[PDB]
């Protein structure tokens, strides 16, 4: 009952798509890849689309332990735990499923998510994205307070339930491999194991695209030709990373999780301000933490009003 | 907030053009000829400076619009509640006009 | 205006006539590898309530709090209210007493 | 060697006056000159969204 | 950027001995725009690095 | 005798109590709880003091 709704994720084989700088190099191609980022919620969180869902085992089920990245035209194992986000400072995570992240972050200037692959390799690579949230209430802090006050935000509750919105499966494009190009005495031979791979060539006769045959065309060059392997087995995630076929694109449905609700958020209270009031004239002494608002009006026609930021001690008419 | 939806783009490699336009909103029809494009297998197909790059995007509301959304009015005409207290002699009593 | 206020001016959540001017501009791809290359502006949602700032409730020219619920404005003093009362003749004692 | 590409920036002219709304994802630079004999150069750091005219 | 530089390595058993030094890397940014990620799409201007072999 | 003064700390079972932010939740109960920190020296010397010795 509680695994019976992770059928939808008989779909598998998600994409190894292009993201723009690999860390230690300049451009490469990385299981893991960074999409549109999602940030509504008043509470600092943030929702990452990462191409590789987790929590796979080759089947429906939810676990905390493994984690499939692909390499190739192939799947791969890795470790959950090994994975990291981290900006500028280290950027938390809360619990995740799926192809989607969540996590407390702290402000910083870029983003990056990291995870050990199954031998002696850190790949990974980076994103450009800004992360400046506006806290709730009128004093700013980063931890929560052991005495404050509660005013609502709005934020991502961990379950796993069906939702509104969606995102688009389709068919898989036919990806290319040059490696099945092995030619011994001067003969152009095709190898087997990955199939039925589309064929196409100006070398002679004999172009129809065999499908699982070890066919051979004689006298020939590999500069002629320009195989494509094809599965047509498990649809995918439509990015805008990949090629795609002219048709209905047949839009498949998996729920996006962890949606928005409302929730308690509690709110430190500051200092009570220091007064010492004179004639027709108030004079106040602050003491803030962090900074924080200060306003005043006044009741009669005229409001006149003032705001400025306080963050530091100064004496206040 | 707005999202820019976007679907795959379109490699064709005959390099016949395919222009087309639906009623959804703000449709860009650009077609680009002569592209080679990459991919991790090298490469695919063998005509160059002859493929078809269709791309097209639109724009559509959020999935948080039933709630994070902001809302406009208009002023007019308005009715005032006042909550009175009357008391007298051995009577003390609340009420709404 | 595309970015200052209402660049989607949708009206109520039936999601009908989704009118938006946020100029999208498409771009040729560069011939390294699959590029879908757009200008966007981004929203003016975000801006707007990144800037917010000095909130009516504290801008009321008489003091005069505001809640939300059914848009009311509570609690606040100006000009004077007329009565007219009919008192029955048993609600009091002669000048015996 | 790459270098990033801003978006264009919103130009919506007046009379003899010309006024220009600029959305910076980070801190670029914008300058002006005048073809007349006289350059009256100009240039200078944006970071946030602003007009200037 | 940052104000230091340090550099460590474990040595043979159980030790990561390191010690900085004062540097302050400021890189000033190739190009009118600043940043710190390569675009996703972009142009080039021609600057010069390092080689590696 | 290099040895002997840890005698006092026959004083164990160090508590378990509340603090502010577990990481993983908003509220949560941990070995480890800040008391309040110690700071009177003059070369960035900071005292923290943890239940668990
Ligand atoms: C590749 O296939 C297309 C479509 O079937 C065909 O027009 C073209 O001639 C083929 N390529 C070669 C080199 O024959
Ligand atoms: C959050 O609260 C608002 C106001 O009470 C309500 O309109 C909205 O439906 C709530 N959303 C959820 C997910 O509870
Ligand atoms: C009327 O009754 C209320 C009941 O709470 C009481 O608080 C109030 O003082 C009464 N009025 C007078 C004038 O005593």
């Amino acid at each position: 009952s509680v695994t019976k709704h992770f059928n939808v994720y008989k779909a598998t084989k998600p994409y190894l798509a292009y993201c723009a700088d690999c860390g230690d190099g300049q451009f490469c191609y990385s299981p893991v890849a960074i999409e549109k980022i999602r940030d509504e919620a008043s509470d600092g969180m943030i929702k990452i689309q990462v191409a590789a869902q987790i929590g796979i085992n080759k089947g429906g089920t939810h676990e905390h332990n493994k984690i499939r990245y692909i390499a190739g035209h192939d799947m791969k194992e890795a470790n959950r735990d090994s994975l990291q986000v981290h900006t500028s400072g280290v950027c938390a995570i809360r619990g995740t499923m799926g192809h989607f992240i969540v996590a407390y972050c702290p402000p910083g200037g870029e983003l990056k998510v990291q995870f050990q692959d199954a031998e002696s390799h850190t790949q990974a690579c980076k994103v450009q994205y800004k992360h400046a949230p506006a806290p709730v209430g009128r004093e700013k802090f980063t931890v929560r307070p052991h005495f404050g006050i509660e005013v609502p935000c709005t934020t991502y509750q961990l379950t796993t339930a069906p939702t509104e919105e969606e995102i688009d499966m389709h068919t898989p494009p036919d990806i290319p491999d040059i490696t099945l190009l092995s030619q011994r005495s001067g003969n152009v031979k095709i190898t087997a194991g990955g199939k039925t791979i589309r064929y196409n060539c100006t070398c002679g006769s004999g172009n129809v695209g065999t499908t699982s045959s070890d066919k051979t065309i004689n006298s020939c060059k590999i500069a002629q030709c320009h195989a494509a392997v094809t599965n047509h087995d498990k649809w995918q995630y439509t990015s805008s990373f990949v090629p795609r076929a002219d048709q209905l694109s047949r839009k498949g449905k998996v729920h996006v999780p962890f949606p928005l609700t409302n929730s308690t958020c509690r709110v430190p209270l500051a200092r009570a301000p220091g007064v010492t009031y004179g004639k027709r004239e108030l004079t106040v002494k602050l003491h803030p933490d962090h900074p924080t608002l200060l306003t005043y009006r006044s009741l009669g026609a005229d409001p006149r009003p003032y705001e400025e930021w306080i963050d530091r001690y100064v004496e206040r008419t | 907030e707005y999202k820019t939806v976007v679907p795959s783009p379109y490699i064709k490699c005959c390099g016949t053009s395919e222009c087309r336009s639906m009623e959804r909103p703000d449709y860009q029809c650009q077609v680009y000829t002569g592209v080679y494009p990459f991919m991790w297998g090298g490469a695919y197909c063998f005509c160059d400076t002859e493929n078809t790059q269709l791309s097209e995007a639109y724009v559509d509301r959020s999935d948080v619009c039933k709630h994070d959304h902001a809302a406009a009015y208009k002023a007019h005409t308005a009715a005032m509640k006042a909550t009175i207290r009357i008391s007298y002699g051995n009577l003390n009593q609340t009420t709404t006009a | 205006q595309p970015g200052r206020f209402g660049d989607i001016q949708s009206r109520t959540v039936e999601s009908k006539d989704l009118y938006a001017n946020t100029a999208l501009k498409l771009s040729r791809p560069s011939s390294g590898t699959v590029h879908v290359p757009y200008t966007q502006t981004p929203s003016g949602f975000k801006y707007w309530i990144k800037e917010r700032g000095t909130s009516l409730n504290d801008k009321a020219p008489f003091g005069c709090v505001i809640k939300t619920n059914p848009v009311r404005a509570e609690n606040c003093a100006v000009g004077n209210i007329p009565v007219s009362m009919d008192i029955p003749d048993s609600a009091f004692t002669r000048v015996i007493d």
